[PDB]
């Protein structure tokens, strides 16, 4: 079970819990939520992390940044404007900062065959947060599709701070307002035994989640 | 003193490593020690501060050769050892606490401290450092600076800092702010002052709580990195991860933030050279049982030597101690290892002394060792036609001995005697 | 040398340990003996296959290949498959996972070929010479003579063969080309001796598998511990795991112990079945 | 070495007790091998540390044999049963079963006692000189096809005989010696000869 | 005492896993034989040994 959100006035961008990770996987162009939000206060009281995942680089800002009740840009772009900067809202203090590579996203205009599928395993523990990430060129945009591919690592950080919610960040007056065609998906993960098929090349190509069924628990007790 | 004929297995031979390795990525910046130790005010011990270490090299040495330091314990390694070992992240963490609850810092303690401000993991792996402070932070009149949360609704996790100051109320009625019934301020100061007793004084502790051999190493040692050879049996140590084997290039495909390859058996089988960002495959030496070959003593003291397992061109290329036979001009390369000491010949005899994959070792005529295949027997083509039989016309009484084991000594062993003799 | 110091206070398990594997390798020798060595002369068959209408030739050597294995030898050799590596047609070292920790395969005695050949010898001999060849020299008898000394030795009377020659070959090489056609298409056909590979190579890989373990110890690398620790504490955590490595490898002494005494019983029961049933004709049911 | 099989049991069994008797002398880990020593030394408290590892070790030394000896034992009573049937089967009665009462056709078996085991003494008949023959399945004499009762036709070179078909006793072919089955178009090899 | 062969089996199996049983009330030189019982009393450093 994933709850679906809707990518938006109709803001469905709360301060979901990060038990134990998250799945965020999710095709949209602009990137629409492109950062994200991981602490226990998460209004400047605590280094709440703010993560951007911009068009130009992951901009890790895990500061004491305060984060409005509606920290959004409201760029009703395409509709490019902007309302007012509530994205950044001030920072009041910070504990730590890091730029990755000028990267982009394909969030850049197109729709065509969505091979927008940037699935995103965000992870947080032991004093880290994980983003195994990966680009799976699908077909459909509708529900989430059916395949299988392993995300590669992307970033681990000895942050060492502790942990307990999370929320997302949403760059986009009430009349008339064309709702965002944009959502995401917010999966959860637990504690699972999982048989992981390495090829001749190390790369994941199947999997078992050895307590799904009884069939699976006799492959995962067969090692085979 | 006397050995029958036949094969026995001798102590093995193994190839030892011709030199060492170190491979640790280059950094020359020391880490901030100074900072944590002679910073100019430490933290309370409910708002004991963290910083991290990284991206530097630390020599521990210094810190352990000072006597200032009343308390330096380390629980998972050995102060000495530090300074040629290499951790992937430190946290120091620093903070002043009542010399009495120096105890309770250490791991799997309990106590008011150990159970609202400061508690550590049962599995602790790092050093913990403390100091008398009391000239440096006491006052007569009381520096009421330093405070300890004495209330708390639960016990909080192993590297937990709670700063709010919530009041808590043990007996229901719950209030706030001022205090009152059942409920008081969290937060209780100490009493620090230089006429206080030994014990009551404030103390300065730093404790490192680094992460060992799981990740690619950031932070260590002052010891300088040696060059890189493969192909040859040699001791490498990568980020700490020493261990004995022959390094060889690799096709191997790590992902950016991997450094270590493990084996079935949990050994490294594949690294990844810290300085340049390559993937070398590792293969401990070659190694096998060593057998001598002999007839019977009081037949011959000449012998041969099969070390098996391994082709016969690193035997000239150790443990079994006796590196004489190595002048050779009869070594012979059989499918269950090479032979030193034996003749090969070409003619095949019933065998005598099994060596392995069809090839026997026999002592015969001036007298040596030869070693050949043997052979299962006489070669013999039965005049077979469609209408042709032999008959015996004659016969021998032939009586032949079979022996057969029956039964084997009653014994009987009074357990408590051999454990306990009469104890 | 630090962990071998410690282990030496053990006394000597390692030799018993050793002594008894020793023992169990001289063993399986011994059994490839008994079974395909009752035989003292090589016999061949004669160049002329008249054999009165029989049909030998898928199980008497063939001579292009480079090993003289029978066609049914071959499908043989072929249905069976190794589990973890090269035990063999190995060139080189083992090349096995197992190398890596003082584990070695040691050869057989008896290559393929020459209990390839001693196969050879015995079907040569009994088809040759009946029974003879078992209990002295080999005597020469055309292989229809002999068939009805069989019919005799079970109630039938010789020329009820004789009258129905023809008929009983057709039915005999029609018996064998069904056992070529079984063993070509079927798979479990030999599900026996794939399960003995399969237990050898199941329990080597858990004694492997089991220095993986940390048996209480910080770690289950003896390097890393070494590396952290001194010698006073570095002996406590050496010392858990000697404990559980040692019991790990009794363990898997007392299985293959216990393995070996199930192989010799087929093994005597083989060498038996060769005895009556190729040298003799049997009457037990 | 005629006796090797018996003196392997006695030299194995002295050698586990060997093995056995030297695992005394192991610290496995304590203070001293010797438990008067450790008793001596130290006190109760202390004693006891040191006193269980030398338990766990002797212990386990003790297993070990225990479990040797079962194994060892199974073997012995597999042997045991053999030479059992061996003494049912050669001795008491004359075995047709190949090469299980000796090399060659079994005649008889004698029984001799020997330490911890049995020798058996077995007789057996061994056919020696053989003579090349020309053979037929059956003789052509009327029309009609004839089998030996119990025997193999051969011939000299000119005439043919019946014998029994383990011992050269050649004898002239009767109608006594043979029996008639069919006639002589369906045997192949059948040759022309006169039955007496 | 006819079928003695087949008791004795029935015998042996028992008596092994009546040992079996029987062998979980022993200390091993822990302070009880009972787990709940170490558990209830000490913490997990001291549990553990
Ligand atoms: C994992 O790695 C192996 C080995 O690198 C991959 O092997 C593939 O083998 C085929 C052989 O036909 C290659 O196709 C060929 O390409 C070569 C080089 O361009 C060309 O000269 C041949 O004529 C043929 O067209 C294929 O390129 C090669 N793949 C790679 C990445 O090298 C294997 O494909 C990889 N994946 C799996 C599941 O094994
Ligand atoms: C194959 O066996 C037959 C029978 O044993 C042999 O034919 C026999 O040849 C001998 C001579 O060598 C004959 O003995 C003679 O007896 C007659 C009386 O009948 C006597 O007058 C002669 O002076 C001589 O002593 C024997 O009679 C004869 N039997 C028959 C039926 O012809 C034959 O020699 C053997 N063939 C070969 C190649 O060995
Ligand atoms: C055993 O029986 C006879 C013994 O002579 C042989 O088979 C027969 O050989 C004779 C020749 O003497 C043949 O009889 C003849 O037949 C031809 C053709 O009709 C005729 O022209 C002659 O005048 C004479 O009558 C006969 O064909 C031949 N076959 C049979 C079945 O009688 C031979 O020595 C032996 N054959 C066997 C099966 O044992
Ligand atoms: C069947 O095999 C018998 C051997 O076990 C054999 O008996 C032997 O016959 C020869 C010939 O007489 C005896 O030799 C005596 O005679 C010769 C010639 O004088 C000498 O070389 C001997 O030294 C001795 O003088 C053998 O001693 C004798 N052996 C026995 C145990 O009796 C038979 O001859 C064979 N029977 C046939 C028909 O071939
Ligand atoms: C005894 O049984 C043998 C197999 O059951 C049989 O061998 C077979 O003989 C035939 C005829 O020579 C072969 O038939 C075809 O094979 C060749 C192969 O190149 C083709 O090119 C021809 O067209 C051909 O007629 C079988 O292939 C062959 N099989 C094998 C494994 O050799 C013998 O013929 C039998 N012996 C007697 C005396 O009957
Ligand atoms: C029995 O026969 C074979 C072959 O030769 C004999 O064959 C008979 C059919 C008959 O013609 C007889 O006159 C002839 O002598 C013998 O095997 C032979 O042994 C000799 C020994 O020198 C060799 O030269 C031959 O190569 C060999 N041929 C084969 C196919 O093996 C055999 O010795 C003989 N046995 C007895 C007991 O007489
Ligand atoms: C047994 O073998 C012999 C010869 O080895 C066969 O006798 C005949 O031999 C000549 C040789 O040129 C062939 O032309 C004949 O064809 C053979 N006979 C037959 C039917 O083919 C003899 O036939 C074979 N069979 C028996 C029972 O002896
Ligand atoms: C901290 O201070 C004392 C002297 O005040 C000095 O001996 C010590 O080296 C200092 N520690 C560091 C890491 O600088
Ligand atoms: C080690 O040296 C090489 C080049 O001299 C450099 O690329 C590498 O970055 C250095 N290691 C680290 C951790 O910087
Ligand atoms: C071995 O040879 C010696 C001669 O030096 C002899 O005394 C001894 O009896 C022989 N031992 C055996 C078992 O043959
Ligand atoms: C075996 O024969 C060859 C020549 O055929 C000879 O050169 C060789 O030396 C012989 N083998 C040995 C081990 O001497
Ligand atoms: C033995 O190993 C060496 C490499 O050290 C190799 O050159 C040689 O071909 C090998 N010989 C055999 C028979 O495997």
């Amino acid at each position: 079970n994933v709850t679906w959100f809707h990518a938006i006035k109709r803001f469905d961008n709360p301060v979901l819990p990060f038990n134990d990770g998250v799945y965020f996987a999710s095709t949209e162009k602009s990137n629409i939520i492109r950062g994200w939000i991981f602490g226990t206060t998460l209004d400047s009281k605590t280094q709440s992390l703010l993560i951007v995942n911009n068009a130009t680089n992951v901009v890790i800002k895990v500061c004491e940044f305060q984060f409005c009740n509606d920290p959004f840009l409201g760029v009703y772009y395409h509709k490019w404007m902007e309302s007012e900067f509530r994205v950044y809202s001030s920072a009041n203090n910070c504990t730590f900062e890091y730029v990755s590579q000028p990267f982009l996203m394909d969030l850049e205009g197109k729709q065509g065959n969505f091979k927008n599928l940037r699935e995103f395993v965000f992870k947080n523990i032991d004093g880290y947060f994980k983003i195994y990430s990966k680009h799976t060129p699908i077909n459909l945009v509708r529900d989430l599709p059916q395949g299988f591919s392993a995300l590669e690592p992307l970033v681990d950080l000895p942050i060492g701070i502790n942990i307990t919610r999370f929320q997302t960040l949403l760059a986009l007056s009430s009349s008339g307002w064309t709702a965002g065609a944009a959502a995401y998906y917010v999966g959860y993960l637990q504690p699972r035994t999982f048989l992981l098929k390495y090829n001749e090349n190390g790369t994941i190509t199947d999997a078992v989640d050895c307590a799904l069924d009884p069939l699976s628990e006799t492959k995962c007790t067969l090692k085979s | 003193f006397t050995v029958e004929k036949g094969i026995y297995q001798t102590s093995n031979f193994r190839v030892q490593p011709t030199e060492s390795i170190v491979r640790f990525p280059n950094i020359t910046n020391l880490c901030p020690f100074g900072e944590v130790f002679n910073a100019t005010r430490f933290a309370s011990v409910y708002a004991w501060n963290r910083k991290r270490i990284s991206n530097c090299v630390a020599d521990y040495s210094v810190l352990y050769n000072s006597a200032s330091f009343s308390t330096f314990k380390c629980y998972g390694v050995s102060p000495t050892k530090l300074n040629d070992l290499c951790f992937t992240n430190v946290y120091a963490d620093s903070f002043v606490i009542r010399g009495d609850e120096v105890r309770q810092i250490a791991p799997g303690q309990t106590g008011k401290i150990a159970d609202y401000n400061y508690k550590l993991p049962d599995d602790f792996t790092g050093c913990v450092i403390a100091w008398n402070s009391n000239n440096l932070d006491s006052k007569v009149g009381g520096n009421y600076n330093y405070l300890y949360r004495l209330f708390r609704k639960s016990n909080l996790k192993p590297f937990e800092r709670d700063i709010s100051t919530e009041i808590y109320q043990a007996g229901s009625t719950p209030c706030n702010g001022v205090e009152g019934f059942n409920c008081y301020f969290p937060l209780q100061s100490y009493g620090f002052q230089p006429t206080n007793g030994v014990g009551y004084q404030p103390y300065r502790v730093v404790v490192l709580s680094f992460e060992l051999l799981h990740a690619p190493a950031t932070v260590c040692g002052p010891k300088k990195s040696t060059n890189l050879v493969k192909n040859k049996c040699v001791n490498f140590n990568f980020n700490g991860l020493t261990g004995t084997g022959v390094l060889t290039e690799s096709n191997k495909k790590f992902l950016p933030f991997q450094q270590f390859g493990r084996d079935i058996a949990d050994t490294t089988d594949a690294v990844r050279d810290p300085q340049t960002l390559e993937i070398l495959d590792i293969t401990p030496c070659s190694f096998g049982g060593v057998s001598v070959i002999t007839p019977g003593t009081n037949t011959s003291n000449q012998v041969a030597v099969l070390y098996q397992g391994v082709n016969c061109t690193e035997v000239p290329v150790l443990t079994p101690t006796w590196r004489v036979y190595s002048t050779g001009s009869n070594v012979f390369q059989t499918r269950a290892g090479c032979l030193i000491g034996a003749e090969h010949v070409n003619n095949s005899y019933e065998c005598d002394i099994p060596i392995g994959a069809g090839i026997c070792a026999s002592y015969q005529t001036s007298q040596s060792i030869i070693a050949y295949t043997m052979s299962l027997g006489a070669e013999n083509s039965v005049a077979y036609s469609n209408n042709s039989i032999a008959i015996p016309t004659n016969f021998t009484i032939s009586v032949t001995t079979e022996i057969l084991p029956v039964s084997m000594t009653k014994t009987s062993v009074d357990c408590t005697m051999y454990i306990c003799g009469d104890s | 040398t630090e962990c071998s110091n410690l282990l030496l206070q053990y006394g000597s398990f390692c030799t018993q340990l050793n002594r008894a594997l020793t023992g169990i390798a001289v063993e399986q020798d011994k059994n490839t003996q008994e079974v395909f060595a009752q035989v003292k002369q090589i016999y061949k068959t004669p160049p002329i296959k008249d054999f009165g209408g029989f049909n030998f030739s898928q199980i008497l050597p063939d001579p292009s290949k480079p090993s003289k294995r029978s066609f049914i030898e071959d499908l043989l050799f072929n249905k069976v498959t190794l589990a973890d590596a090269g035990f063999d047609i190995a060139a080189r070292d083992l090349i096995c996972a197992q190398k890596f920790n003082g584990l070695t395969v040691l050869p057989p005695l008896l290559t393929d070929e020459m209990i390839a050949q001693y196969t050879s010898a015995l079907l040569a001999g009994t088809i040759t010479s009946g029974w003879t060849f078992g209990a002295g020299a080999a005597l020469q008898i055309p292989f229809a003579m002999q068939m009805a000394y069989r019919f005799n030795g079970i109630g039938v009377t010789q020329n009820v063969l004789y009258e129905n020659q023809k008929l009983i070959a057709n039915q005999f090489n029609s018996a064998i080309g069904k056992i070529q056609d079984s063993l070509s298409s079927t798979a479990s056909a030999l599900g026996k001796l794939q399960d003995v590979v399969n237990q050898n190579a199941q329990a080597l890989n858990t004694l492997v598998k089991q220095l993986s373990s940390n048996f209480g110890a910080i770690s289950s690398v003896l390097n890393d511990i070494l590396s952290r620790l001194d010698p006073p504490e570095a002996e406590v955590q050496i010392d858990r795991l000697i404990t559980g490595r040692l019991q790990s490898l009794q363990t898997y002494v007392t299985q293959q112990l216990i393995r070996a005494a199930e192989i010799r019983a087929s093994a005597n029961l083989a060498a038996t079945k060769m005895s009556e049933c190729v040298l003799g004709q049997s009457k037990r049911v | 070495s005629a006796l090797g099989k018996l003196q392997d049991v006695v030299n194995q069994n002295a050698q586990a007790l060997n093995t056995l008797v030297k695992q005394l002398s192991s610290n496995f880990g304590a203070i001293s091998s010797v438990l008067n020593d450790i008793l001596s030394r130290l006190d109760p408290p202390e004693a006891e540390v040191q006193i269980d590892r030398l338990i766990t070790g002797r212990l386990q030394s003790l297993q070990t044999y225990v479990t040797q000896q079962l194994i060892r034992a199974a073997e012995i009573r597999a042997s045991a049963n053999l030479a059992a049937t061996k003494m049912s089967e050669c001795v008491l009665g004359q075995s047709k079963r190949v090469d299980f009462c000796g090399k060659g056709y079994h005649l008889m078996s004698f029984p001799q006692s020997a330490p911890h085991g049995v020798v058996f003494l077995h007789v057996t008949y061994v056919p020696a000189q053989e003579k090349n023959f020309t053979t037929a399945p059956a003789i052509c004499h009327d029309g009609k096809a004839h089998f030996p009762r119990e025997g193999v036709f051969v011939s000299n070179g000119t005439h043919w005989f019946v014998t029994q078909r383990n011992f050269y006793e050649p004898q002239i072919i009767t109608t006594d010696n043979t029996f008639v089955s069919g006639n002589c178009d369906v045997v192949i090899g059948i040759v022309n000869n006169t039955v007496y």
